[PDB]
């Protein structure tokens, strides 16, 4: 174990050595498009609206800026921390997920946040394996029947179980990645590739918080709104398995 | 704080030819903007956001470029086109100018007809004495002036003043005047005028003796 | 026709302020920002800052923070420009000009001259000495500008050169030369012409062959 | 265990909705005051520019908040982020699942890679972890041990020992990982006191909201420090947990 | 003096669209956002929309997206409405206004009538019947506005009162009061004089005793 | 999409009374602006900003207000106050008004002077039969008319038209119409119209027969 720690130490540092290379060429080339954006609608402004220096325009982006800091929400409700936007906020801590997409301003709210989540992520997990066991209980007593059809064409029963836990982590897949990914394709506006993004960044808990949800009853579908929730929960039981599976693969070599 | 460069600060054409005159910047701009200025008139706004022709501005200027180099360029040169152009940027406060590029008309070597004068009794009698060389007539612009007193070289007490390209003949002109007390002048004998000119190989020299 | 009308040339003396006005007509004096540019013959074209009109709004270049007061009076669309403390290197062209990323308009300028000098009328030296010959005038000694040189009360204006005036410790120094076929002078007089208005200065100067 | 689960459930929703309360009650007031000072810069810039219409300064701050929600600096006007240090540091807050966010990748490839590079690398840093803990464990327990002896030499009883060296054990970590960390980055990073561990707890918890994030402050000139942090990390989230799972047992008792 | 001068009435036919102007002077037009309100008898003043004359930008009030284009020519510092398939709810009076918050200089107003209704003259009736007599005169079936009544040609100004037109099945009808002292009638004439502009129409009605 | 409400939509003051009219705001507004507007001509800017006055506004009008409740109040009613004034908004896109408050000058109780006026001659030979009343020169405006053909009501074929408030003696007139048909006018022969007003208990009832 001491040589496999230190050699598991060095690959994982080599592993995000490489990481870093592989970003930095795919991501450094574009850092400044944001504030040439910038730049770009700054000059189109001062150019339309001649009554305008650049340095009165200049406090308008910093006093905008700090409003923005502040939660305040371009207009033209919209509420984050409207009963249903902090429950989802709440949702994003016991999670681990934090997107973070909006921050708490006040002191009092971050030392409350400490001890809800110091007592909320526990019990989260504690929920997580067993509604993980029930599923998974209920899917195995599903996986069986599935199985008796494989071992009515003599399939040998070992290749049948592991061919049925592979169907076992890919109607799963299908139910809680793909359905998903075609659903925030469309209420988003997203890419599939934006959505598929989000959906794993956001299963593996890792919650960048580039891409969200929000689950904000908005209007058309507003049930759906705060229910992504639901698939977040679901999904996260099957993606712990995949996660599992992916590490004992690594063990197994 | 942006620096903008213009090289070279002096270029020369004849009409019909394509001049290219170039505006580097310290750090990268969104647009560069162009001025014209002829003597004894302000600044006009030729091109601005890059390439866009100011109102009277005739087709033959165009601008172009992006982030640190800029360039103004005339397809075919006209008469009218010799003034001084600036580039100016305005994408990082405060707004930069160029030190400005002179455009001028190009024209047949011409020899300064160079001339000397001593002091003035007039001047004397004040106790001044301004010796006084004229180099006039002369292309190109480049020419280096020595003043040599007894056969030593004098730097110091020299005044210098160049007119504008001339509007007729496309000529240059400068005078020279070296300032001495009357006692310096008085103490000496040989007073030369050097000129060193394109035109010759050897300096062109108007000299006289105080007796 | 949009028109930038700045006030006449200032002359100060070191130390004291000076305050300049640029009176707008042709455009709504409150819809656009007024610029203030410093033109000195040595450097580049220098933005001192600007006014926002309609908001009293201002900055400054770091380089003028000291040293300039821009202000406006809405009632009657004039800019003024105040300098404080005024040093020789503060005399230059000074340009009011429109625009918040190009300056699209330019007043005609003003001339500041900073200077301890007095109004001081010059003194006029004649310059005396092939088919062509070479005579001139030194104007010496001067405070301010202008003078108007002619030759001949201006009945003889070619092969005329009158050099720009250079500031030699306060005072200004310039000459002219004219150069006359030789069969002329000295059959004939030439007499060189120079008036300063400040110190109502009229002087007319023959030129006389040395003995 | 159905009937408990459904317990369970709704227990955790309760918790959500009251969470849901108390967020709401602490931070929705800054957010509407937020709202507010938005809307007054508005009307003074209007009053100021009257060559702008309402809606003309309502599509420049749609678009203003777009380029700042890209990470563009409203201080500056010119033109690394993804150097070495922080690339690595980002690759760092995948595996881990902490994931900051505090800068975004742009490129529909950095996206793609980003997937692949998470759903080999969360478990990958899953089982290390599980290895520096069990180090860890016996690392501590030894070393315990021999102060652990001396209170048995005191002839103190032997299951008494045992609870007593699990509470020096939480102690010693909270020191070398919660307490020592804060103070580290209240001195290093300008936060306050609060500031710090809140930092600490989200990022040990792996929340990582990334609204406070060590070292990615662009003046500092510390390259070297932002790593030497994600070596905090590694030693930090096999404490926590433990704390963690720990804490879950307790609830366990509760129930 | 900031002044907004618009064009004069229009009348056009259900359908048809119709086109109003508003010259500025005294400021620059480029310089400041150009509105236009519509003020119906039985509604609140409505704002239509606005446009800035510098970039060409517009805005609609949602109750207008349809109906309404403004445009501007900055050459003659000229701001133009523009109204499409004209229907009687759009007669009204149009105004263009100034400003970016609140509207600080106003044009005179433009009156639009819808009506298929055609330039029709007045019959003028007189209305014959104390120390005072009233009398009057009936103006009706005459389009469009105005009409202009005056009584013995403005010898008669005091104790005089024009009430406002109705609409009389399509066409518009008024009546005019003038009150005199007994004595003066029938002893001396009273006639009111009408004048229709738009009809060239120019009538004198003696009151008779019935 | 914010509703101002103006009430009452009508109101009325004597000379030297304080006035107060309120603007309730559906939603919170950071400022209210009010319009004067008189018969005859456009609204004119009276307050702006909650409680800046207008140019030409006389001192005696001021206004107050915040959140969802503004007012405009006159220290002291003056005859030339007699107007609709308008609130609105623009803290919300669209900008919106409250339907107008008409101030209308208070004086004393008036009686309508009533005529009644049968067809002309000329109006039967063209088959239409208008029957006209005069109620003139009553305060306060509050009145009813009826239209009796042989002592029964009519209600249809009635017509009405009121003044504005007299700029002169603060009184109202108005005029009621019945038009029938010749036919329908020739069949009846009393012709009465009938004013109820607060001055009389007892109705003003002008008559003629036809005979
Ligand atoms: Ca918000
Ligand atoms: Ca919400
Ligand atoms: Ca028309
Ligand atoms: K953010
Ligand atoms: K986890
Ligand atoms: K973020
Ligand atoms: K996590
Ligand atoms: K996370
Ligand atoms: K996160
Ligand atoms: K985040």
């Amino acid at each position: 174990r001491s040589t496999t720690l230190l050699a598991l130490l060095a690959l994982v540092l080599l592993y995000l050595v490489s990481g870093a290379l592989v970003f930095r060429a795919l991501e450094q080339p574009h850092e400044q498009q944001a504030q040439r954006e910038l730049g770009e609608v700054r000059e189109k402004f001062l150019r339309a609206h001649p009554c305008v220096s650049d340095q009165e325009l200049g406090l308008l982006i910093k006093e905008v800026a700090d409003a923005l800091g502040g939660g305040a929400d371009p207009e033209t409700s919209h509420s984050a921390w409207d009963l249903g936007s902090a429950f989802f906020f709440s949702g994003t801590i016991i999670t681990t997920i934090g997107y973070g997409n909006v921050a708490l301003r006040t002191d009092a709210g971050r030392l409350f946040c400490i001890f809800y989540a110091l007592v909320g992520i526990p019990l989260f997990g504690i929920l997580l394996a067993g509604v993980g066991d029930r599923l998974g209980s209920s899917l195995r007593h599903g996986i069986g029947h599935i199985e008796a059809i494989f071992l009515k064409w003599h399939v040998p029963p070992e290749l049948v179980r592991v061919l049925s836990e592979m169907l076992f982590l890919l109607i799963g897949c299908l139910l809680f990645v793909l359905t998903p990914t075609f659903v925030f394709c469309y209420m988003e506006d997203w890419s599939k590739l934006e959505a598929i993004y989000f959906v794993i960044v956001t299963l593996t808990t890792v919650g960048f918080g580039d891409y969200v949800a929000g689950a904000d009853p908005r209007q058309d579908s507003p049930a759906y709104q705060p229910l992504v929730w639901f698939w977040i929960l679901l999904g996260l039981a099957y993606f712990a398995s995949v996660l599992t599976t992916i590490g004992n693969w690594l063990r197994v070599v | 704080q942006i620096v903008l460069t213009q090289s070279p600060a002096i270029m020369s054409a004849s009409p019909g030819e394509k001049v290219t005159m170039t505006c580097s910047a310290s750090s990268s701009v969104s647009y560069m903007h162009w001025y014209q200025q002829k003597s004894g008139t302000s600044p006009k706004r030729w091109i601005y956001d890059t390439s866009k022709l100011a109102s009277g501005v005739p087709a033959r200027f165009s601008g172009s470029g992006s982030g640190t180099s800029y360039s103004l360029t005339i397809s075919s040169m006209e008469a009218e086109d010799a003034a001084t152009y600036y580039c100016q940027q305005w994408s990082n406060s405060p707004p930069t100018f160029g030190a400005g590029a002179k455009l001028e008309l190009k024209r047949a070597d011409a020899a300064p007809t160079v001339s000397i004068f001593p002091p003035s009794s007039e001047q004397l009698t004040s106790g001044g004495a301004s010796v006084v060389c004229f180099l006039n007539n002369f292309y190109p612009k480049d020419i280096n002036v020595k003043w040599k007193i007894d056969g030593s070289e004098r730097q110091n007490g020299v005044l210098n003043s160049w007119t504008d390209q001339d509007s007729k003949d496309s000529t240059y002109s400068m005078s020279s005047t070296l300032t001495l007390t009357k006692d310096e002048y008085e103490r000496h004998n040989s007073y030369t005028c050097e000129a060193t000119h394109k035109t010759s190989t050897s300096p062109i020299v108007k000299s006289f003796n105080r007796n | 026709e949009v028109q930038l009308q700045q006030s006449g040339p200032e002359l100060v003396k070191p130390g004291a302020s000076m305050k300049t006005s640029c009176k707008v007509s042709g455009y709504s004096f409150t819809g656009y920002i007024m610029n203030w540019v410093k033109q000195r013959h040595g450097k580049n074209l220098e933005w001192i800052g600007l006014i926002n009109p309609n908001t009293g709004y201002t900055t400054y270049n770091q380089k003028f923070k000291g040293k300039a007061t821009l202000t406006v009076d809405k009632s009657s669309s004039t800019a003024y420009m105040e300098l404080l403390s005024l040093t020789s290197e503060d005399s230059a062209i000074y340009y009011c000009t429109r625009g918040n990323y190009v300056f699209d308009y330019w007043g005609q300028g003003t001339t500041l001259t900073v200077s301890s000098a007095k109004t001081t009328p010059p003194s006029v030296y004649p310059l005396a000495p092939n088919s062509m010959v070479t005579l001139g005038c030194l104007v010496k000694g001067y405070f301010p500008e202008p003078v108007t040189v002619t030759w001949n009360s201006g009945s003889l204006s070619s092969g005329v050169h009158t050099f720009p005036a250079v500031l030699q410790s306060d005072l200004y120094t310039l000459s002219s030369s004219v150069t006359v076929p030789s069969s002329s002078w000295p059959s004939e007089t030439v007499t060189c012409n120079v008036a300063h208005p400040a110190s109502s200065t009229k002087v007319d100067k023959k030129i006389v062959p040395r003995d």
